[PDB]
C-alpha cells in the first residue's frame, strides 16, 4: 500500500488448508482408497 | 487504421511491416482452431451405423442416439444443450 | 500476385491471403441547405467605431451564407492568423453560431491574442481559451484611431483581483486596494482606477499606433448548420456506392429509402461509435440511410506451382451476384460457384465426394484432377 | 397601470416526493435498442420538491415546473436578477393566441398580472419596456399535467415541454415521461431568479386556485434506455444507491 | 432440460471473445490526443503539413490497441489448446477404453 | 500514473479504456488464484478425524 | 508546453504498467499449468495406488 | 463489522456456519437468508 | 523546503546525522523529513484508500 499497490488476502486460510490435509491423511490412514 | 484514405496509408508504410506479422498471427491462430476440432473428434477412421433393430438387454439409448425424425440429425440431449446455450 | 506477396519464384500446394477489394465509388454528391442571403461581414469590418478591449463588441451570426475569399485576397488586413482550420478551406464547411469580437489594442500587444498566453491584457482583458478554433484578423488603423492631439476614448483596465475566465467580460469601474492601506471610496494611496486611456499619436512610430483586431469563433458540428460557404448543391441517387457530402458531413456509401422514423427534432441517427446510420437531408427534409458500398477479402487456390499454373479465386462473405484489384480476366465467362463462405472463380463443383487437399471452409475444399 | 394590494396572499408551500420525473432527450440524435450512459443536469430521483397553492424564488442552474392545471390559469413567467429596468429581464406569455417572448429591460412592479375582461383586453404586467433585443413569437405552449424544464446553457434559454392526461388528486404520478425539446433561444442573460404570471378574473382578483410544483437541477450522470421506436422508456440515476 | 447455467465455461469463452471485440470497436471513438476523432474530418478542414501531425497521433494510439488485442488472443489461443488437448486424451482414453 | 492530479486525470480521459482492461485482467489472475487453490485441495466431502 | 511533457510521462508509465501486467500473465499461467499437474497428482497418487 | 478482508457494512455476522455462496475473503462469505 | 506530498505526519524515533534533511528507504520513496525549524524527524504515511 505505497501508491496504489493492493493486497488481497486469500479466500482459504491457512487453518483450513491444515484441516483438509489432516483429513486427507486421516481418511488415507484409517480407510485406504475406500474414501476415494 | 485508415478507413480507405490515402494520406493515412501514405504516413503508415513508414512504421515498417508491422501488419505482416500482425495479420501472420491470425492466421496461425485460426489454422490452430481447425486443428483442434479435427484432433479431437476425428479419431477414427471409418463411419459406423446402429442396426435397425435394438434390445440392447434393456438397457435403452433412443435419449442419446440421433434421431432420423428431425432434419438437424442431432439427438435430444445434443438439441437441449444447442438451445440452453447461445 | 501471391508471387509478389510472398517473396519467391516458387508457391507450394495450398491457399493464401493475398489482397482485399472494395467497389470503388463514382459521381460525388454535394447536398446544402436551400437558404441563400448575403451574410453581413461588411459592416463589421467596415464599422466607423470599435470599442475599448475592457468593454470588447461581440456580434452572433447565423442564417447567412459567407465568403471569405473577399476577406482572404484582400491585403489590407496585416495578420490573417487561423488556428484550427485552413484559411482556404473555409469556403467548404457548415456550422453554426458563428460570433464575430471586435476592438483596438495597442500594436505591441497583438500577438498576446492567441490561447495559452500571458500578457496584461490577456488575463485581464480578453483571454482565449486554450482549444479555441476560429481565426484572428489584425489591422493598422493609424489614420483614423490615432488623432494628432491624441485621443483617449480608448480604455483599457491594468489593475484587477485575479485573471479572466475564457470569454468573459468585465465593465466593474471600482477603486482597487493596491497596497495594505484600505481605500473606502477614496483613492488616495496605495489605490488606483483600474482603467487608463491610451496615448495613440501619428507621432509614434511602427508598434504603437492601434491596430483594429476582430477574432472570429465556429463551432464544429453540435447543430443543425445554419451558415454555409458558396457552393453547389446536386441531386441524390441512390442504390449506388457514390460519395456524398450533406451539410458539412462527409462520407461514401449508398443511401436508401430508410424506414425508421425519426421524431420532428433530431437531424440524424447512429448506433454504435459515430456509425451515422441515418440522414435527413436539408433540402427535401426526407429520411434516407446510408450502408457503405461492398468490401472483401480475396485469397487463392493453387495445385503448386511445379504442377501447374492454373489458379482459382475466392472472393470471402461477398454475393456472387456483382463482383467486378481489377483482375478482369476473371470476370467475363469464367465457371462460377457460391458457397457459404463466398464466391468461387475457376472451379467447378462436383457430385462426386472424397477426400480433399486444400480446405475451403464449411465443409466444401478443393483439389486438383483441371 | 398596476396597483399594490390588501389581501397578502401566502401561499402554503409544502412538500413532496419527486419519484421518477423530470427526464428529457439530451441531443438532437436518434437511437434505437440502446443503452446509453450520459453526463449533463437532470433532477436528482427522488428529491424535495415544493408545492405552492407569487414568492421570488432563486433560479439555481435550473428549473422544473410542474402544473396539474385546469382552464390553463397560469399564463406567462419572469427571468432576471433584479426584474426592473436596471438589468435585461426575459418575459413569456401565453394567452389564447400565440406565444409572446421577449428580451427587454422591463420595469417590473409588485404585482404583475395579465387580467381578463368579461372578449379578454387587457395586460397591465409592467408599467415601461425601453430598450428590446430579442423578439420571439410561435404556437401556443397550453385534469392535464403540464411539465417544463427551463435551462440557461452557453449563451442559450432552452425550454423542454410535456402534457400528460392524470387523474390522481393531488400526489405526482407515478410513472415515467421522457421531456421532447420544445423551444432553444440563442440570447444571453445572467438570470438568477423568476417569478410566476396570473391572469386574475378582473371584473376583485379571484385566483386561490393556483398550484405549482418548483424542483432544482442538479449536475450527474444517468443512464438511458431506447426502445425500437427511439422513445425513452428507463432511466438508471447513477448517484443515488449501491445498487445503481 | 430446467435448471440452467451448468455450461458456464462456454458461456464464459463466448462472451470473453465477444467483449474483446466490443472493446476493440469503441477503441476507435478516442481522440488520443489529436483535435477529433473522425479522420475525414481533419482531413476535410486543415492544410497537410499539420494533418500529418494529427493522423500520426491517431496511426499510433490505433497501433497500440491493435497490438494490445493481438497479444490477448495469443494467450487465450493457448489456453484453449491447452484445453483442447486434455479433451483429445480423455476421449481416447475413457470413451475408447476402460481407465 | 496521475498521483491524484486533475490535469493529468483530464489528460488520461483521452486514451480510451486501458485502464479498465487492465484491471480487468488483473482480476481475471486474481479470482483464478483461489479457483487454482481450493480445486488443488477440497478433494474431500467430509472432515475425517 | 507543460501538457508535453506530462503527455510523454503518462505515455512511458503507461507502457511501463503494460509490459508488468503482460509478464504477469504469463507467470500466472505457468503457474496454472503446475498447480493443475499437482491436482492430478494428488488425485492419483494419494487417493489410490498408481 | 470490521474483518481482516476490509470493513463491511449493511450486513450481519452470525455464529453458525454454512456452505460458501458469495466469497468475501480471510474465510469469510456472505449470503441471502436480510 | 520545496518537497511537496500528501500524508499523514507522525512522531519518529529514526536517527539522522546532522547533514541530512530526509531519508527514504527503497524503490525511492520518501519516508521521513526533518522540518527546517524544529529540527526534528517526522514520519510520512500515506492516508487511506481503497
Ligand atoms: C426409452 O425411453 C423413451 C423415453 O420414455 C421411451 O419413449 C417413450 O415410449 C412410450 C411408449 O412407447 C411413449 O408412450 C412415450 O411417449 C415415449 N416418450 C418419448 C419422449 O418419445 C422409449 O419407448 C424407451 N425405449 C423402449 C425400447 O421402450
Ligand atoms: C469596406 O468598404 C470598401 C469600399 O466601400 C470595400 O472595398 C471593396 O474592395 C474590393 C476589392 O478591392 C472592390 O472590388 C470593391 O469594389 C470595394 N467596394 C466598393 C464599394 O467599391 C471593402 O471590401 C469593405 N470591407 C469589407 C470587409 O467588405
Ligand atoms: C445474393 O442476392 C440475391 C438477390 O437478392 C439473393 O437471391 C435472393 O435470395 C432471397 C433469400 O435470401 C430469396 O428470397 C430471393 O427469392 C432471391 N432472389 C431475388 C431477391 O431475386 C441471394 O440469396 C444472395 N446471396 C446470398 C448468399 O445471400
Ligand atoms: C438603452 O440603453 C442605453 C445604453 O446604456 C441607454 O443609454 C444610456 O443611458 C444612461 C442613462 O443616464 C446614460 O448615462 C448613458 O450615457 C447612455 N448611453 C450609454 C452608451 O450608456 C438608454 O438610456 C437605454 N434606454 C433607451 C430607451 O435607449
Ligand atoms: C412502436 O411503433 C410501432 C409502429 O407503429 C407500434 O406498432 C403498432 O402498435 C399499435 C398498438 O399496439 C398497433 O395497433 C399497431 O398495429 C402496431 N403497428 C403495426 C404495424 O403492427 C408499436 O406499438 C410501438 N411501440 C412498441 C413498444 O413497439
Ligand atoms: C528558528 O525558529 C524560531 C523562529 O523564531 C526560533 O526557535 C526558537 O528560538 C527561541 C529563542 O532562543 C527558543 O527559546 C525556542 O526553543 C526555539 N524553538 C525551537 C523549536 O527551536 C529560532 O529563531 C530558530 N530555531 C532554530 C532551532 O533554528
Ligand atoms: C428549396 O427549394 C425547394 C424546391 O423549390 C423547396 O421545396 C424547399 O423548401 C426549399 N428550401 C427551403 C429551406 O425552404
Ligand atoms: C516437381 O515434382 C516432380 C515429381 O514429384 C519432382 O520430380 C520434381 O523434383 C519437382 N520439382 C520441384 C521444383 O519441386
Ligand atoms: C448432382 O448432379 C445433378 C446433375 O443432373 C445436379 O442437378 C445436382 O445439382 C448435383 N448435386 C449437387 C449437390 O450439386
Ligand atoms: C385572499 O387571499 C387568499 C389567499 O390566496 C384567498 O384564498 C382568498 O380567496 C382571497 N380573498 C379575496 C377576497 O380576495
Ligand atoms: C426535504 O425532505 C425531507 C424528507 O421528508 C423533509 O424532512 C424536509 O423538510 C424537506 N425539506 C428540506 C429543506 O430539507
Ligand atoms: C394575445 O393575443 C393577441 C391576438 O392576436 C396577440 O396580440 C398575441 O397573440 C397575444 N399577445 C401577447 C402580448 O401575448
Ligand atoms: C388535456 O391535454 C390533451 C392533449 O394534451 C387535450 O386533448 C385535452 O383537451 C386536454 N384536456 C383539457 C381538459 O384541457
Ligand atoms: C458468537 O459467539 C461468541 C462466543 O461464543 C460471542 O462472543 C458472540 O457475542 C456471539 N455473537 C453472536 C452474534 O451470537
Amino acid at each position: 500500500k505505497f501508491n496504489g499497490l493492493t493486497v488481497l488476502p486469500p479466500l482459504l486460510t491457512d487453518e483450513m488448508i491444515a484441516q483438509y490435509t489432516s483429513a486427507l491423511l486421516a481418511g488415507t490412514i484409517t480407510s485406504g482408497w475406500t474414501f476415494g | 487504421i485508415c478507413g480507405d484514405s490515402t494520406e493515412c496509408s501514405n504516413l503508415l508504410l513508414q512504421y515498417g511491416s508491422f501488419c505482416t506479422q500482425l495479420n501472420r498471427a491470425l492466421t496461425g491462430i485460426a489454422v490452430e482452431q481447425d486443428k483442434n476440432t479435427q484432433e479431437v473428434f476425428a479419431q477414427v477412421k471409418q463411419i459406423y451405423k446402429t442396426p435397425p433393430i435394438k434390445d440392447f438387454g434393456g438397457f435403452n439409448f433412443s435419449q442419446i442416439l440421433p434421431d432420423p425424425s428431425k432434419p438437424s440429425k442431432r439427438s435430444f440431449i445434443e438439441d437441449l444443450l444447442f438451445n440452453k446455450v447461445t | 500476385e501471391t508471387k509478389c506477396t510472398l517473396k519467391s519464384f516458387t508457391v507450394e500446394k495450398g491457399i493464401y491471403q493475398t489482397s482485399n477489394f472494395r467497389v470503388q465509388p463514382t459521381e460525388s454528391i454535394v447536398r446544402f441547405p436551400n437558404i441563400t442571403n448575403l451574410c453581413p461581414f461588411g459592416e463589421v469590418f467596415n464599422a466607423t467605431r470599435f470599442a475599448s478591449v475592457y468593454a470588447w463588441n461581440r456580434k452572433r451570426i447565423s442564417n447567412c451564407v459567407a465568403d471569405y475569399s473577399v476577406l482572404y485576397n484582400s491585403a489590407s488586413f496585416s495578420t490573417f492568423k487561423c488556428y484550427g482550420v485552413s484559411p482556404t478551406k473555409l469556403n467548404d464547411l457548415c456550422f453554426t453560431n458563428v460570433y464575430a469580437d471586435s476592438f483596438v489594442i495597442r500594436g505591441d500587444e497583438v500577438r498576446q491574442i492567441a490561447p495559452g498566453q500571458t500578457g496584461t491584457i490577456a488575463d485581464y482583458n480578453y483571454k482565449l481559451p486554450d482549444d479555441f478554433t476560429g481565426c484572428v484578423i489584425a489591422w493598422n488603423s493609424n489614420n483614423l484611431d490615432s488623432k494628432v492631439g491624441g485621443n483617449y476614448n480608448y480604455l483599457y483596465r491594468l489593475f484587477r483581483k485575479s485573471n479572466l475566465k475564457p470569454f468573459e467580460r468585465d465593465i466593474s469601474t471600482e477603486i482597487y486596494q493596491a497596497g495594505s492601506t484600505p481605500c473606502n471610496g477614496v483613492k488616495g494611496f496605495n489605490c488606483y482606477f483600474p482603467l487608463q486611456s491610451y496615448g495613440f499619436q501619428p507621432t509614434y512610430g511602427v508598434g504603437y499606433q492601434p491596430y483594429r483586431v476582430v477574432v472570429l469563433s465556429f463551432e464544429l458540428l453540435h447543430a443543425p448548420a445554419t451558415v454555409c460557404g458558396p457552393k453547389k448543391s446536386t441531386n441524390l441517387v441512390k442504390n449506388k456506392c457514390v460519395n456524398f457530402n450533406f451539410n458539412g458531413l462527409t462520407g461514401t456509401g449508398v443511401l436508401t429509402e430508410s424506414n425508421k422514423k425519426f421524431l420532428p427534432f433530431q437531424q440524424f441517427g447512429r448506433d454504435i461509435a459515430d456509425t451515422t446510420d441515418a440522414v435527413r437531408d436539408p433540402q427535401t427534409l426526407e429520411i434516407l440511410d446510408i450502408t457503405p458500398c461492398s468490401f472483401g477479402g480475396v485469397s487463392v487456390i493453387t495445385p503448386g506451382t511445379n504442377t501447374s499454373n492454373q489458379v482459382a479465386v475466392l472472393y470471402q462473405g461477398v454475393n456472387c451476384t456483382e463482383v467486378p484489384p481489377t483482375w478482369r480476366v476473371y470476370s467475363t465467362g469464367s465457371n462460377v460457384f457460391q458457397t457459404r463462405a463466398g464466391c468461387l472463380i475457376g472451379a467447378e463443383y462436383v457430385n462426386n465426394s472424397y477426400e480433399c487437399d486444400i480446405p475451403i471452409g464449411a465443409g466444401i475444399c478443393a483439389s486438383y484432377q483441371s | 397601470q398596476c396597483v399594490n394590494f390588501t389581501n397578502r396572499t401566502q401561499l402554503p408551500s409544502a412538500y413532496t416526493n419527486s419519484f421518477t420525473r423530470g427526464v428529457y432527450y439530451p441531443d438532437k440524435v436518434f437511437r434505437s435498442s440502446v443503452l446509453h450512459s450520459t453526463q449533463d443536469l437532470f433532477l436528482p430521483f427522488f428529491s424535495n420538491v415544493t408545492w405552492f397553492h407569487n414568492p421570488v424564488l432563486p433560479f439555481n442552474d435550473g428549473v422544473y415546473f410542474a402544473s396539474t392545471e385546469k382552464s390553463n390559469i397560469i399564463r406567462g413567467w419572469i427571468f432576471g436578477t433584479t426584474l426592473d429596468s436596471k438589468t435585461q429581464s426575459l418575459l413569456i406569455v401565453n394567452n389564447a393566441t400565440n406565444v409572446v417572448i421577449k428580451v427587454c429591460e422591463f420595469q417590473f412592479c409588485n404585482y404583475p398580472f395579465l387580467g381578463v375582461y368579461y372578449m379578454e383586453s387587457e395586460f397591465r404586467v409592467y408599467s415601461s419596456a425601453n430598450n428590446c433585443t430579442f423578439e420571439y413569437v410561435s404556437q401556443p405552449f397550453l385534469k392535464n399535467l403540464s411539465e417544463f424544464v427551463f435551462k440557461n446553457i452557453d449563451g442559450y434559454f432552452k425550454i423542454y415541454s410535456k402534457h400528460t392526461p392524470i387523474n390522481l388528486v393531488r400526489d405526482l404520478p407515478q410513472g415515467f415521461s421522457a421531456l421532447e425539446p420544445l423551444v432553444d433561444l440563442p440570447i444571453g442573460i445572467n438570470i438568477t431568479r423568476f417569478q410566476t404570471l396570473l391572469a386574475l378574473h378582473r371584473s376583485g382578483w379571484t385566483a386561490g386556485a393556483a398550484a405549482y410544483y418548483v424542483g432544482y437541477l442538479q449536475p450527474r450522470t444517468f443512464l438511458l434506455k431506447y426502445n425500437e421506436n427511439g422513445t425513452i422508456t428507463d432511466a438508471v440515476d447513477c448517484a443515488l444507491d449501491p445498487l445503481s | 432440460s430446467s435448471t440452467a447455467s451448468a455450461l458456464g465455461k462456454l458461456q464464459d469463452v463466448v462472451n470473453q471473445n465477444a467483449q474483446a471485440l466490443n472493446t476493440l470497436v469503441k477503441q476507435l471513438s478516442s481522440n488520443f490526443g489529436a483535435i477529433s476523432s473522425v479522420l475525414n474530418d481533419i482531413l476535410s478542414r486543415l492544410d497537410p503539413p499539420e494533418a500529418e501531425v494529427q493522423i500520426d497521433r491517431l496511426i499510433t494510439g490505433r497501433l497500440q490497441s491493435l497490438q494490445t488485442y493481438v497479444t490477448q488472443q495469443l494467450i487465450r489461443a493457448a489456453e484453449i489448446r491447452a484445453s483442447a488437448n486434455l479433451a483429445a486424451i480423455k476421449m481416447s482414453e475413457c470413451v475408447l477404453g476402460q481407465s
